[PDB]
């Protein structure tokens, strides 16, 4: 060994230039894609909002026009995924995890336009789903494309350019360049075997994709919540009790997304017409919920600050949470193209805010601001349920800039990923690839 | 990094008044401010606190709106307003900036204090009379001069000599009340050469009447 | 509400001693704070979190305790340490203050310096007359002052006032103020105030004659 | 291997409860260690100053005690390392890295004392070394020690408590939790084969250590630089330019320290008494430079806010950079106990600072603050000399809280690591472990 | 809102000096660069200078030395501009703008109202206010045109309002014209035939530079 | 440095109508900003970074161009869009504005409503006599006035003043003021005021006699 090691070192971090030059373009192409995906999504939500004004008098007529406008786009989505590309339903991150293991196919001629346009109908109709699964999938398929297009040879070239695509695709969905890289590193790489994924090339990928998002979005941020207060050391245990509550709830929610995954498949039995019709009813209900209960529908970025600043009552948080618990399953267990990453953040924020308001009334001697428990809890579902605490924290950190809370954040994050292991939970993104290799 | 409070003075019983604290030297937001008071000769007593965004507010076991605490971070100012006043709110009012070590919170930086008197009586500016040694040739190494400040209300006054130039050698004595009026004197001792050779004046100032009196100490010719 | 109670309301001590005051509480507190308040000054955060020293507090000070016994200790007290010290807890809202331990200082004897001042002109143009006797920089505080009018003894219209202990020389001062009317003043001549203090068996006496 | 995977996925992240409890005590010790080490280095450095005042009359006499007291503490720490633990010289990160390839032993009965005290000598004398090297190696061995004590078995616990040690070790050196966890992942782990390091454990390690640092070090931050300006998109191109500069200079630096080792070994040949004598020579010089040109000596963490704020001359920045490069080589190539990480920040800052100055005086259409070009190049020598940019980026992020510069910080980093790779450059830590294994 | 309100401008004599003052309200005055941009009457916008929040870098247009002294007082939320050696070329309307960017090419984000700096050796002077009723036997038509003459004042300007500005419709004040270091300008109100001499038309002239409030009523002639 | 020269220095055009102006540069320029100024109001930032609108800006506005030529455009203009448009660069340093482009409302012609006014009795007492003539509410802004004194022209002591285009009717106006000493004014009796337009070939004569 010792001989084998010495010349192995001498020759480390020498990623071949051709891989690098090819990693730039992947990021460039995913940014644009990701931006253009986001622009589309909004633009249709606007029409939904615009057609509400045109029928803004017959209150019964309004209920259905936002049903239909969204029922329609809901259906166009389930279809373009059933007819042309089955593996482009739901998140699609399981798929890319499988692809890295060499256990799933990368049909980019089929997925890129199915996801891109399938997503706009499920996103743009205002369904509880994030743009993350979509953009990470599109971004990897983009990365497979330039491997094909330029006929490069290797598993290094194949695994590297498939990953940077998926990393530059998560960055541009949150403006989270670090939490890009750290997702590759902590979650999606083959988790039981060594891999020739070049970190330095994943990097150049995330840089272009971010530079792309900033060209079409700058001077704006996705969540602004100010600088909240600091966390005394004699208060840090509250952030452990918070992770414990998240640690028990984490797997329960993992069960319910799997459990309900099957219970919607019973409905259509598999049949493309029983299915698309159910999804336009869900989608028609999401565009309809997003008109009476905007906080019970949609991705959920909206109510994250409106929750942090303690702008809700206790009841409204209990309500918004249980409602969203439900409308999240319906949209993702149905298998409509769209992640559960954003709609979990919203769940996490709503949860901690509730936890903070309770903490405030019990402990006036701590001079507490509930917004800190919201920021702590925001990436807490992502730690307890999909079990990527590191990526989850640096995600919330990159979107809220409350770095003084890095300790309470790190402690709650552990306190979930621990109490979730001590009660029988699973990486949901690997318990999918699990059940999707168990039928295959 | 300073705390300067104001607005105190004279209130009729049962009335109300609004105190003010001016912060400088620091981000006045991102800081809980607080009010503590001290009855004349007694000890400290917490009144209330207020978080930065006026979102949270707490008071001691008071009544309905005995105390109300405001803050306008735009002007970096704390406010307190007492109502239905009574002789036990006669006190000196301190404005403190809160903070914590391990997390058990303390009063970090305190202000100077504004003084509140609850009485029926009327505001009266002082008279300042100079105290020069009788024409008795009794030179020592030092001469002692004073000035006398009589018949003002309410407390306090500030006596300085030569704008504090003579910090050393000064004794200002505590006021004594009679016929609902205050009187006090102040002593300054300087070398026999420095006087009458150089000028010595005592700077009296009674803020409750917006009055200053710079009296000058001349010998008894 | 927690009730903090500090053990000696008033203690005298002499520089070089070790001095200890004690804060005791109605129930359990932890990480308490101490403020120093020298005469005529806003309190100063002096010791916090039970035993930590605010920057600028000299190392002769220390804090300790737990549960319901807490103390502050000055190890070789120096004389600039004279003040009323206050403890404060905030481990239970509402936070609550102690009630003070006023540290007095014991020092060598020091004799008063008497100055008599006749009523001033402006004060006569305005119908009053006050005669002011200063008694500066004496120790101990015990002092008696006698107002003799032409050898007689006045006892109605005399007010005295004492300073706190000075914070660097530990002395006391006093000022005696005889107040009369314009005519009542102008119907006598030889005023004098007599000062009696342990630093001398014979009283010091400063006088002035109206003539 | 399709069904091998399905079973591994279902069994992912279930670290043994005892290993979680054990990383908890390692962190707690590694912390207390680095806290004491830091309090220590401080007291020594302070008693060195207290002597100059007992003697400030005779200015030559002043320059003598400035020399000797460093010389004495220099020798003492050289001696302590040769006479009792030779792998505790220089930095100690290669050794802990070899300890994970199982090519180098963790002689914890010997290094814990030899590093800590030898460290306190070299650092405490004002030598150009970072308390990070020590606290890492020390932290690892503290992990090994709790292994060799509780007699826990398995490549998992050995590689893990070895890791969380070093991670909590680096955390407490810079109050940088994420930077230590990421240090293990990007750099510390064995980079040519898979491994069993429980990352969740490394978290519990680092958390406890970070807490112990906060317990003795709150309300004062290692660096407070305030909230500098943003960077508009049409300035990014200048940060990539700054990366390029470091890329060609990183490797030119690695070479010197290597050669400078040889050149310094030729001095003593191996003889303990020449070496120790050479130590007090170097040592005393730093103690002297510390009194007469203090920017050229010390750990470097001191003049990092001074250089940002624009308080140095441009001449000064050139001077400091040359002079500090000169002393940094003497102090670290000599093998004195102590790291290079903290002095490498300084050299990086001082360079980026001088870049911004020129960068301002050429492009006032851009409205530049030279402080941004320092913050970029703080984690820059960490990218082209040790090619672990994802850690320097996150490390700098932890120390300066200026997230708005994420893009140019990232960008500048990739600039240095790409050009270091391209002009023929070897990572610094690895390229040390090699020359060792070849001599073994 | 977000308001920039500059003051200090008026009449100075050549070779003199003044100190314009821009006061900010509605945002954090720091973390923003500030700039001065003046505009000669009937001319383009000329940039004067700029200053960064920590006052560490002050830039001025290519013009002279202690001519312009930009400073800011972060603590008062106020921006200052000192013009020395004041010429006739420096007679202009001085604007205060906050600076910002986008893709990085900088722009003038929010401007303020302005202040007017007149630089002439001419002396302050109040206006004379004369009515303008139509000819004793004028062609009384359906709409009658009135007016008043504001003759010989310095410097600019004057407010001219009619019936306390109730008759806001049908009014125009003309530009003043400068003659031999003095200004003259007339206003014009039109009201219906039935309105006058039936009711009362007045013209309210205010030259505040000389403390002149004056109402002059318009009566028919001969 | 960078001279910016906006081309159609003045211009008019109807409502619901396409309007287009220009900014040229002596050198190459990247990203040009546009501000809209109405008389009496702070300049408004209108369009930045070649093309990008601002908060509030009606979508009928638009910007284009490249390199050394950029251009603003209103597709179907409104009333409220009448103002001045300044381009400003900052690709290079120092920044520079353009001259301006004045955008005026275009309407159907209208003839002047001429009014002549005899000097008042107050002005005569003070010794001068100014004859004011009000040419009111006409498009276009071009016009000529002529004074006749007992039917003979006068070119001395006359001062005319146009307004800027009106707010409501989008016309203009023009005052002509003839200023004589009192003596010179009484030598004559007919003062006539003659407005020459493009609406007709026959001037609108207004005059009066003192009798
Ligand atoms: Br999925
Ligand atoms: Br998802
Ligand atoms: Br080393
Ligand atoms: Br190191």
């Amino acid at each position: 060994r010792r001989r084998q090691l010495i010349r192995q070192l001498l020759e480390r971090d020498k990623t071949p230039l051709a891989i690098l030059f090819m990693a730039a373009v992947v990021g460039t192409l995913v940014g644009l894609a990701a931006v253009a995906f986001d622009k589309g999504v909004a633009w249709l939500q606007n029409q939904r909002m615009g057609a509400l004004v045109h029928t803004a008098d017959n209150y019964p007529l309004l209920l259905t026009v936002a049903f239909l406008c969204s029922a329609v786009l809901a259906m166009f989505g389930y279809f373009l995924v059933r007819k042309y590309a089955p593996e482009a339903g739901g998140s699609g991150i399981p798929e890319i995890e499988g692809a890295l293991e060499d256990q799933r196919p990368v049909r980019w001629w089929r997925v890129l336009p199915v996801k891109f346009f399938g997503g706009l109908g499920t996103l743009g109709g205002g369904m509880v789903l994030g743009a993350d699964g979509p953009t990470v999938q599109i971004g990897g398929n983009i990365g497979r494309m330039v491997l094909d297009i330029f006929r490069l040879k290797g598993d290094e070239a194949r695994h590297t350019l498939l990953a940077t695509g998926a990393a530059a695709g998560l960055a541009a969905a949150f403006n989270a360049p670090l939490a890009g890289i750290l997702f590759i590193i902590e979650e999606m790489r083959p988790q039981f075997r060594y891999t020739l994924i070049s970190i330095k090339a994943v990097f150049i990928g995330v840089i272009m994709s971010t530079i792309m998002y900033r060209i079409f979005n700058h001077e704006v941020a996705l969540i602004d919540v100010g600088k909240l207060s600091d966390a005394p050391l004699n208060t840090l245990w509250l952030y452990l009790i918070l992770g414990i509550i998240f640690g028990i709830f984490g797997p329960i929610f993992n069960k319910w997304v799997l459990g309900m995954q099957d219970l919607l498949h019973r409905v259509h039995g598999g049949n493309i017409t029983k299915w698309v019709l159910m999804g336009g009813a869900i989608g028609g209900l999401c565009g309809l919920l997003g008109f009476v209960a905007p906080a019970t529908s949609g991705g959920g970025a909206n109510l994250i600050p409106i929750a942090t600043a303690g702008n809700f009552s206790m009841g409204m948080l209990v309500f918004i949470f249980v409602a969203r618990v439900i409308t999240t399953l319906l949209c993702f267990s149905s298998g409509a193209p769209g992640g559960i990453f954003a709609p979990m953040l919203a769940l996490g924020t709503v949860l901690g805010t509730a936890f903070g308001m309770v903490a405030v009334e019990l402990f006036p001697q701590y001079h507490l601001e509930a917004g800190t428990f919201a920021i702590a809890g925001m990436g807490a579902l992502l730690a307890a349920s999909i079990r990527a605490p590191l990526t989850g924290i640096i995600l919330v950190l990159e979107m809220t800039d409350n770095y003084q809370l890095i300790l309470p954040m790190i402690i709650t994050g552990l306190g979930a990923t621990l109490l979730a292991q001590f009660t029988g939970g699973k990486p949901l993104y690997s318990a999918i690839l699990a059940r999707t290799l168990a039928k295959q | 990094v300073r705390l300067l409070e104001s607005g105190g003075g004279l209130v009729q019983p049962g009335g109300s008044l609004k105190l003010s604290c001016a912060a400088s030297g620091f981000d006045y937001s991102r800081y809980w401010m607080s009010w503590v008071r001290q009855a004349p000769g007694k000890g400290l007593k917490w009144i209330g606190e207020i978080n930065p965004v006026s979102s949270t507010i707490n008071y001691t076991p008071s009544l309905k709106d005995k105390f109300i605490i405001s803050r306008d971070n735009a002007k970096d100012t704390l406010y307190l307003q007492i109502s239905k006043v009574r002789s036990e709110d006669t006190a000196l009012y301190y404005c403190a900036r809160l903070y914590y070590g391990y997390g058990y919170w303390y009063f970090d930086v305190w202000g100077a204090g504004t003084t509140v008197t609850v009485s029926s009586a009327k505001t009266t500016p002082p008279s300042v009379y100079p105290l020069a040694p009788g024409s008795a040739a009794a030179a020592a190494s030092m001469v002692t001069l004073g000035c006398l400040v009589k018949g003002y209300f309410p407390e306090p006054v500030t006596v300085t000599w030569n704008s504090g130039s003579l910090a050393a050698g000064v004794h200002t004595f505590p006021a004594v009340l009679q016929a609902a009026l205050y009187t006090l004197s102040s002593s300054v001792t300087v070398p026999s050469s420095s006087w009458p050779s150089e000028t010595v004046t005592c700077n009296v100032a009674h803020p409750a009447s917006s009055t200053k009196v710079d009296k000058k100490i001349v010998p008894r010719a | 509400d927690i009730v903090l109670t500090q053990s000696p309301a008033i203690m005298s001590a002499a520089p070089g001693d070790k001095v200890t005051m004690t804060c005791s509480a109605s129930s359990s507190v932890s990480y308490i704070h101490w403020y120093q308040q020298k005469s005529g000054t806003s309190p100063k955060r002096w010791i916090y979190d039970t035993s930590k020293l605010t920057s600028g507090v000299p190392v002769r000070f220390s804090g300790s305790g737990s549960g319901t016994s807490y103390s502050l200790t000055i190890n070789t007290m120096e004389a600039e340490d004279a003040a009323t010290y206050y403890c404060q807890q905030w481990s239970s809202h509402p936070q609550t203050f102690g009630g003070g331990t006023k540290l007095e200082i014991l020092r060598a004897d020091a004799a008063p310096t008497v100055s008599i001042f006749p009523p001033s002109s402006e004060q006569l143009t305005s119908g009053g007359a006050s005669v002011v006797c200063f008694l500066n920089n004496f120790y101990p505080k015990d002092i008696n002052v006698k107002w003799k009018i032409d050898g007689s003894e006045r006892q109605n219209g005399v007010l005295n006032s004492w300073t706190d202990q000075d914070s660097k020389d530990s002395t006391y001062s006093m000022s005696s103020t005889l107040t009369l009317t314009k005519d009542e003043y102008e119907r006598h001549n030889s005023y004098t105030c007599e000062a009696t203090h342990k630093t001398s068996t014979s009283p010091i006496v400063k006088s002035f004659n109206r003539a």
